[PDB]
């Protein structure tokens, strides 16, 4: 493919070189405002919306009649084309012939159009909810109009809007940048190199694709803010015109109904063998040359289940719209069957677990440990407002901040109003706002000179401010960030207003109070600041931020705040579940070990009984190094010891240990320990919401983002998107997974067992050779015309209560259609069915005259059409049409017998694992598909005319009960084993049954 | 005539029980109350 | 080869031995207390129906009138000249005339001798075995004139007159009535009998009616029927040597080589006939004897 480096060089035309005022008259656009509303949908009714053209779609006549002359239907059509020529070639021979050859083709056209008919709805209603989750959550565009910043529509935007874009966004459309701050954008997609280019409103280049004042579409921006000017949407873009021609999707194979296919073609190869074998056999047995391709026709209906593939999709569809409908959106239909196959779940602690609602709650200065944040009652604090190292703490937790409240504030509280910033920065503001005073003028009097955020590489905040008093040295240096690494940072600290010398009996103190407050489940955070000497430093000196030159050591440590970020409602239930449906959970947060391992307990991750390493150590008072590994089923994996390990420890401790916990761990690590998830042969999910998520979101088999806090990056680089970014709705999803097996296996069991009562007539008539029992009129009305609705209605049905309480399936090894699944369809229920069908035919002709040791051998002169004296049990005699009357009246019986061995058969397929009585009728679905298929029964049986159009005859009330004692045989027989199977797990009914 | 058996008694039995249950299902797949 | 067989745990096309004698073993209780309950199912089924009548009988009626020899397509095409033409369809009417001999006929006890001429009809009784067997209203070839395979073996077959005996249903229970002179307006002239039911051969198109030559019944009596001495039938139980009326019609003096379709047609109140079954109460036979 050829289509990149070489189709995009050449077809560039850039703006870059135009100006502010320039880009302002030529788009047209308010460079401070952006354009208004009404100039906004002019445009967008002017160009068109901002998506690529689609490509053709196939009209409505176009599938319907792909579908009437489908593969299947073509047996039918040739079959009805045959009976048409037969009878013309009849109505050319002896005068006054019959209608038989005539019927039976019109017969197979209108099962035709009825069959295709079916499938058109059912195809017709998978391509429309399918359709339904491209307009689930669309992507939206952070665009500035009328001043105000609004979230639309992606496709909503049109060219000259100003669009912003920050650190995860994609980026809409290709845009000219005309404000920016350090934005880093990624020209993977576009040139093929990940290193992350920066862009900036300066013009830097000539050439489009090397300036640095042009973001293109499909890119991201990696790191920053900016903004900048649509100058081409839609299939305008650059990336547009390759993006629409060459970046087309390649043919995904899905394993749910490859593996279908692959058993359609077995059971199609062995259905036409034993239709040619019995072709022959029909031809062998002086049959008519057009009765043979009936025949034919018939044992390939009845052995083919021609509805797996339409099954496969209903349930897909099915369970993708009540995963939707539960907070979890799957991008693709193949992770829609990866979940059900879930064993390991790395979630996050903060954004997954938690609802990152922080609140200030104790605080740590004084060497003494305060509450505070009263209930807004104006009572203030637990302790004196006017304490000095409160008045340095309160400071550097105001000035260090990066976060500032929005407009439309003033009228509410300061505990229910809206902020700008990190929930630990407005957590913060909101504390220093309810008890302290006003931030917006304490951060203008401590003027910022320059500030340093928070970056992995330090670590740290950091903010230089010039104090406008008289008493301190003109500098006043402030930075939070991790209490233990703020801590080493610092040689004093400030107590009741005196500095004074950082000892081992201050250190000592400390660490008791972080471990009290970790413990607690609480994320604490460091606090520092230094009044740097004025003889080094005069009033014009100029801190340097690139060059770091001022002191970044032997600081001031002031003290510690901790705040309170309470789990979601069912997450305890969610672990829970977990713990009894054998999915091991991890928790993968960069937050304190103690505060980690606290959360981890509490939340139920590391249940009671269970501890690690440290804890055994410190219950026994030995050294940790001197406990066993081993002893401990749980760990807390510290960031710096990952980093440090190799896969051979990796692999020790994801595999001798069932509570891990990955704390102070880079977003980056994720991969590592995702690829050391994966090397335990397990099907991983990982949680994630960041942009250096990405990779463990893409290698992990199941990607989860989350669709709230989540970015772009995170959205379009996972799997599914949790709408409520709940830890629960992931085991909810895992359910559902679980449930597609479940409801597609019991489907199967179902449609693959009216096999042998189906097929087994044939069989016996030409084994035994008395009268057949079943015709083809009679199968096709049963397949394609009754059990229709009820193989759809098993994939409606809902979970068992084991749907929880069971191991993750491996795809490695169980799958849908396997030995125990034939054993049942093809020799239990299957063989009672047809034993049932059997009876009623024994019943029907014993009634009429032909006892059923007489019937064996009379098949040949039964046929026979001028032998027209056959002698019956009584000695009486019969003719060709009287005694074709009675087969057929047979053949409607054991449709009905069928029909009444289905009932039992659907029901006793509601569940495979509990008692129906535990289940309970709640398909509405299965219930009305049990009254449609009695009632179409009953009609294709009493209605006037059916004896000369389909071969159908009225059956007499004392037969409808025949088969009734083999309904009822199925039933208990099949709850007895689910009996047997739940009263002795693991045992040979389990091991030889349970399919 | 103990040749002939009323099949219309029969046939309007299987039509009635037809229409009957052809109802009662429309009701269900279409219920209004029944969730 | 591995699915094939495995010697690690000794697995058979999938599965060990124990398994799989545990399987054929349970597979056998199974499957024989299924054919097991078939059979009690089929016994207590048995235990219904009566052993010397049926429990439905609308489905045979009115009785299907056939013919012997029973050929293919009731077509009877010879060749008069040949010995050979007409050895099958004399071979056929000889097949089931033996069984009516008067060396058949020789146990006075099951063999009773009836009127030579129409009279009412014999009633057993009621349908048991109170009186154990029935006697059988006896029944001569020599009622049929010139083809009872006594006198002439060809039966007519040889100098091109054939003769094809017809026959009524046998029905158990069945009273055949006879149409009444009052309504006698529609179907031909014949013999009014009103103790014989009678059977009238006609052609079938305007060709037929005029190449078909001069019919010659043959019955008991000489009346074109069945005698009514000769109903009811009480079943292969009540009377197992029971033999059914019989009569014959000879075509004379018909057109050489060429195929004509004759329907014999027999009349009566509980005698009726179908659009889509052309054997109940009349039949189509269709000749050519080519010389
Ligand atoms: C089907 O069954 C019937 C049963 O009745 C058979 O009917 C016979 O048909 C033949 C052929 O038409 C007739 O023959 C005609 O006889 C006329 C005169 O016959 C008189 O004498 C008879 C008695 O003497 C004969 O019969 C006894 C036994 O009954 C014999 O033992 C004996 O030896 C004699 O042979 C009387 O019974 C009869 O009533 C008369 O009084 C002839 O006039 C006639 O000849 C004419 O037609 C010829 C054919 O075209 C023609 O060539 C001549 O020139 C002439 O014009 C003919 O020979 C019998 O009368 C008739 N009845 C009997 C009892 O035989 C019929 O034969 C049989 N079908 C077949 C194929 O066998
Ligand atoms: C019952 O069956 C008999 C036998 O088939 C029919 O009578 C005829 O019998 C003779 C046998 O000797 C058949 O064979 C011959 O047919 C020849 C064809 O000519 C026909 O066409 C002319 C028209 O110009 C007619 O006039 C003629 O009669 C034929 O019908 C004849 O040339 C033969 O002639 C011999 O018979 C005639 C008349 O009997 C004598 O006068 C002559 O001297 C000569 O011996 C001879 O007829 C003949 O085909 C049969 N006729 C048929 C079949 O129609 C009876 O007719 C049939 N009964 C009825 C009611 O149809
Ligand atoms: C997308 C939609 C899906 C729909 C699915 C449901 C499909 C329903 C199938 C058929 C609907 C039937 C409609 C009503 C038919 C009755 C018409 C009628 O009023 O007829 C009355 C007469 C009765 O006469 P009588 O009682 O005097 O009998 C005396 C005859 N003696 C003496 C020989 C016994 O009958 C006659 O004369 C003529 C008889 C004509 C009977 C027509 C029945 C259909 C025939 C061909 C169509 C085949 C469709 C098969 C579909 C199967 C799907 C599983
Ligand atoms: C003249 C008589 C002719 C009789 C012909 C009888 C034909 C009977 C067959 C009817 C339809 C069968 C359809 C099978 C479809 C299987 C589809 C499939 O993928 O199955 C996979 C499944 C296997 O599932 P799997 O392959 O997914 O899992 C495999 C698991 N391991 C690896 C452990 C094995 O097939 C089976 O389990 C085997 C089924 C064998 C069925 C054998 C039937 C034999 C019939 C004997 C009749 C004898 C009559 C004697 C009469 C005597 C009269 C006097
Ligand atoms: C004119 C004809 C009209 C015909 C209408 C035909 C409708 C046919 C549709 C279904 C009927 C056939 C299948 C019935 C399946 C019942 C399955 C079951 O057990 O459901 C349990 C379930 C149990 O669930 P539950 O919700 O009641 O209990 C739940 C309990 N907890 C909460 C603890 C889990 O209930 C039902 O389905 C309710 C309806 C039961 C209807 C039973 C009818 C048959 C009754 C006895 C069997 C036949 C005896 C015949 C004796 C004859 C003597 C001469
Ligand atoms: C003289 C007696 C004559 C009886 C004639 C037949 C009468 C009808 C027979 C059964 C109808 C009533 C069934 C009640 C079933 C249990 C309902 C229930 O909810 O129990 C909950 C319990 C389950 O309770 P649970 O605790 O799991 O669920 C409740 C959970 N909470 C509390 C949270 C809501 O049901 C079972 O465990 C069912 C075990 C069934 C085992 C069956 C073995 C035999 C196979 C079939 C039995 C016979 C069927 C009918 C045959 C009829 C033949 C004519
Ligand atoms: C009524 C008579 C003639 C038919 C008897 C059929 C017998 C020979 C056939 C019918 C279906 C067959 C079974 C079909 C499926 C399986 C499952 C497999 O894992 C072991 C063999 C086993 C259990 C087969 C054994 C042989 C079997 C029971
Ligand atoms: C409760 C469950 C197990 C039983 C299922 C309902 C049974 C009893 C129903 C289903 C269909 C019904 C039949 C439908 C039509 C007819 C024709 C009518 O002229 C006589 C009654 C008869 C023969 C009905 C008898 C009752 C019947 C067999
Ligand atoms: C407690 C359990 C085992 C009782 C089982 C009873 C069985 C033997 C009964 C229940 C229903 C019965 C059937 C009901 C209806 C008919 C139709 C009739 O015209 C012939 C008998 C026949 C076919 C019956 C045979 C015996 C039968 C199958
Ligand atoms: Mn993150
Ligand atoms: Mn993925
Ligand atoms: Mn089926």
């Amino acid at each position: 493919e050829r289509d990149m480096d070489e189709l995009k060089k050449e077809v560039s035309m850039d703006d870059h070189k135009l100006s502010l005022d320039e880009l302002h008259r030529k788009y047209g656009t308010d460079l401070s405002r952006g354009l208004t509303p009404a100039r906004a949908a002019e445009i967008l009714a002017r160009d068109g919306p901002n998506a690529l053209t689609p490509p053709p779609t196939t009209p409505e006549w176009v599938k319907f009649c792909r579908q009437l002359f489908g593969g299947f239907s073509m047996l039918l059509w040739i079959g009805a084309i045959l009976c048409f020529l037969a009878y013309g070639i009849q109505a050319a021979t002896e005068e006054e012939p019959q209608n038989d050859n005539l019927y039976l083709g019109v017969v197979l056209s209108a099962v035709v159009i009825i069959t295709g008919c079916f499938s058109y709805y059912q195809e017709a209603k998978s391509s429309k909810i399918m359709e339904s989750f491209k307009n689930m959550v669309p992507q939206q565009a952070l665009v500035i109009r009328n001043g105000e910043k609004m979230s639309i529509n992606a496709e909503e935007v049109v060219v000259g809007d100003l669009v912003e874009v920050k650190g995860g966004d994609r980026i809409p459309a290709d845009l000219r940048i005309i404000s920016a701050n350090g934005c880093k954008v990624d020209n993977s997609s576009l040139t093929g190199e990940s290193e992350p280019q920066t862009r900036s409103p300066d013009f830097t280049n000539e050439n489009p694709l090397e300036t640095r004042n042009i973001a293109f579409f499909s890119t991201n921006c990696v790191e920053g803010t900016a903004r900048g000017i649509v100058v081409y949407t839609g299939d305008r873009t650059v990336m547009g015109r390759i993006a629409t021609l060459a970046s087309g999707l390649e043919g995904g194979q899905t394993p749910i109904a490859a593996e279908i296919e692959h058993f359609i073609h077995i059971i199609t190869g062995v259905a036409v063998f034993l239709g040619v074998s019995f072709f022959i056999l029909s031809l062998i047995l002086e049959y008519t040359w057009l009765e043979a391709v009936i025949f034919l026709i018939g044992i390939i209906v009845a052995n083919v289940p021609e509805g797996l593939l339409a099954t496969v999709t209903v349930c897909l569809t099915l369970t993708a719209k009540r995963m939707a409908r539960k907070n979890c959106l799957v991008k693709n239909l193949e992770a829609v069957e990866t979940l059900g196959s879930t064993s390991t779940i790395c979630s996050d602690k903060t954004g997954t677990l938690t609802q990152n609602r922080m609140t200030v709650a104790h605080m740590w200065f004084d060497n003494q440990i305060h509450e505070a944040d009263t209930t807004e009652n104006q009572s203030g604090v637990s302790f004196d407002k006017t304490s000095a190292t409160w008045l340095a703490l309160s400071r550097i937790a105001g000035l260090c901040n990066r976060a500032v409240f929005q407009a439309n504030q003033e009228n509410l509280p300061i505990l229910k109003r809206a902020v700008a910033g990190d929930a630990s920065e407005s957590a913060l503001l909101k504390c220093i706002e309810l008890c302290c005073g006003s931030v917006k003028e304490m951060r203008e009097r401590y003027t910022k000179i320059v500030e340093i955020p928070f970056n992995s590489t330090n670590k740290y905040q950091l903010s230089i401010h010039k104090n406008p008093n008289t008493a301190e040295p003109r500098h006043l240096l402030v930075m939070k960030g991790a209490p233990e690494r703020i801590l080493d940072r610092c040689s004093s600290i400030l107590i009741h207003g005196k500095e004074q010398p950082l000892d081992e009996e201050l250190k000592d103190a400390f660490q008791n109070a972080y471990l009290e407050l970790g413990g607690l489940g609480e994320r604490v955070l460091g606090f520092c600041h230094l009044f740097l000497p004025d003889e080094q430093f005069p009033e014009g000196f100029q801190f340097d931020t690139d060059d770091v030159n001022f002191p970044l050591d032997n600081l001031c440590f002031v003290g510690l705040i901790s705040m309170i970020d309470p789990p979601r409602a069912a997450v305890p239930d969610a672990v829970g579940k977990c713990r009894s449906a054998g999915i091991k959970v991890i928790m993968v947060t960069g937050d304190h070990p103690i505060t980690a391992k606290a959360i981890a307990k509490g939340v139920g991750i590391i249940s009671e009984g269970n501890e690690t390493v440290e804890d055994i150590a410190a219950r026994l008072n030995i050294p940790v190094s001197q406990v066993n590994p081993r002893d401990a089923k749980a760990c807390v994996v510290h960031g710096s010891d990952l980093k440090d390990m190799t896969s051979e420890q990796l692999d020790d401790i994801l595999k001798y240990h069932t509570e891990i916990v990955f704390a102070r761990t880079s977003p980056q690590q994720k991969l590592i320990i995702v690829e050391g998830c994966q090397r335990q042969g397990a099907i991983v999910a990982v949680t994630g919401d960041g942009v250096n998520d990405s990779p463990a979101l893409k290698k992990a088999d199941i990607g989860v983002a989350m669709g709230i806090a989540g970015s772009d990056v995170s959205k379009q680089a996972a799997d599914m998107i949790l709408l409520d970014d709940n830890f629960a709705s992931i085991v909810t999803g895992v359910e559902e997974g679980r449930l597609i097996f479940d409801n597609l296996k019991k489907s199967i069991a179902y449609t693959l067992t009216s096999n042998i009562p189906e097929i087994t007539p044939f069989l016996i008539f030409i084994i035994a050779n008395i009268p057949l029992p079943l015709g083809t009129v009679t199968i096709l009305c049963i397949d394609l015309g009754t059990d229709m609705v009820p193989a759809i209605s098993l994939a409606y049905e809902q979970a068992e209560s084991d749907i929880m309480k069971r191991q993750p399936r491996n795809p490695k090894t169980d799958k849908l259609v396997n030995e125990r699944l034939i054993s049942m369809a093809y020799g239990q229920i299957g063989m009672i069915q047809a034993l049932g069908g059997f009876f009623t035919y024994f019943v029907i002709l014993a009634e009429n005259g032909f006892l059923p040791i007489h019937l064996l051998g009379l098949r040949v002169n039964w046929d026979d059409r001028w032998i027209n004296d056959v002698e019956d049990s009584y000695g009486q005699q019969w003719t060709y049409e009287q005694r074709k009357i009675v087969e057929f009246t047979c053949h409607t019986a054991f449709f009905v017998s069928i029909v009444v061995v289905q009932w039992a058969d659907l029901v006793i397929c509601k569940t495979r694992r509990n008692s129906v009585f535990q289940q309970g009728m709640k398909n509405k679905i299965l219930i009305f598909g049990l009254f449609e298929e009695t009632a179409l029964a009953a009609f294709l049986s009493y209605c006037p005319g059916m004896g000369v159009a389909l071969r159908m005859y009225p059956l007499k009330p004392t037969w409808w009960f025949c088969a009734f004692p083999y309904s009822l045989l199925i039933f208990v027989y099949d709850e007895v084993r689910k009996l047997i199977i739940r009263r002795r797990p693991g045992g040979w009914v389990e091991k030889e049954t349970y399919y | 005539d103990p040749f002939y058996y009323d099949y219309e008694t029969v046939r309007n039995g299987g039509l009635i029980f037809a229409a009957l249950a052809f109802i009662v299902g429309l009701i269900i797949i279409l219920s209004k109350r029944l969730r | 080869k591995k699915f094939i067989w495995n010697s690690e745990k000794k697995e058979f096309l999938g599965r060990t031995g124990g398994s799989w004698f545990k399987i054929l073993l349970f597979y056998v209780i199974f499957y024989g207390c299924l054919a097991g309950i078939f059979i009690g199912t089929i016994q207590v089924m048995l235990l219904t129906i009566s052993e010397f009548k049926p429990t439905y009988q609308d489905r045979v009626a009115p009785p299907g009138l056939t013919q012997i020899p029973q050929s293919q397509k009731t077509e009877i095409s010879f060749r008069p000249n040949d010995p050979q033409s007409y050895e099958s369809y004399v071979v056929s009417i000889v097949r089931f005339l033996e069984k009516y001999k008067d060396l058949a006929q020789k146990d006075d006890m099951i063999f009773e001798d009836c009127g030579n001429v129409p009279s009412e009809l014999k009633e057993r009784g009621e349908y048991n075995n109170e009186r154990g067997e029935r006697k059988v209203c006896r029944f001569r070839l020599e009622w049929l004139g010139n083809c009872s395979g006594l006198n002439d073996e060809t039966y007519g077959y040889k100098d091109g007159k054939p003769c094809v005996i017809i026959k009524l249903n046998r029905v158990l229970g069945f009273k055949p009535k006879p149409p009444k002179n009052e309504s006698l307006e529609t179907y031909p002239v014949m013999k009014y009998n009103p103790y014989v039911l009678p059977v009238h051969c006609t052609g079938k198109r305007d060709e037929d009616k005029e190449k078909v030559g001069t019919m010659e019944y043959f019955g008991l009596g000489g009346y074109p029927g069945f005698p009514l001495q000769y109903y009811p039938y009480y079943g292969k139980l009540l009377q197992p040597k029971y033999l059914q009326p019989l009569m014959a019609v000879q075509f004379t003096n018909l057109t050489m080589d060429t195929e004509i379709r004759i329907e014999c047609k027999a009349y009566g109140e509980n005698i009726g006939y179908s659009e889509k079954d052309r054997f109940q109460g009349r039949f189509d036979v269709k000749i050519e004897v080519k010389s």
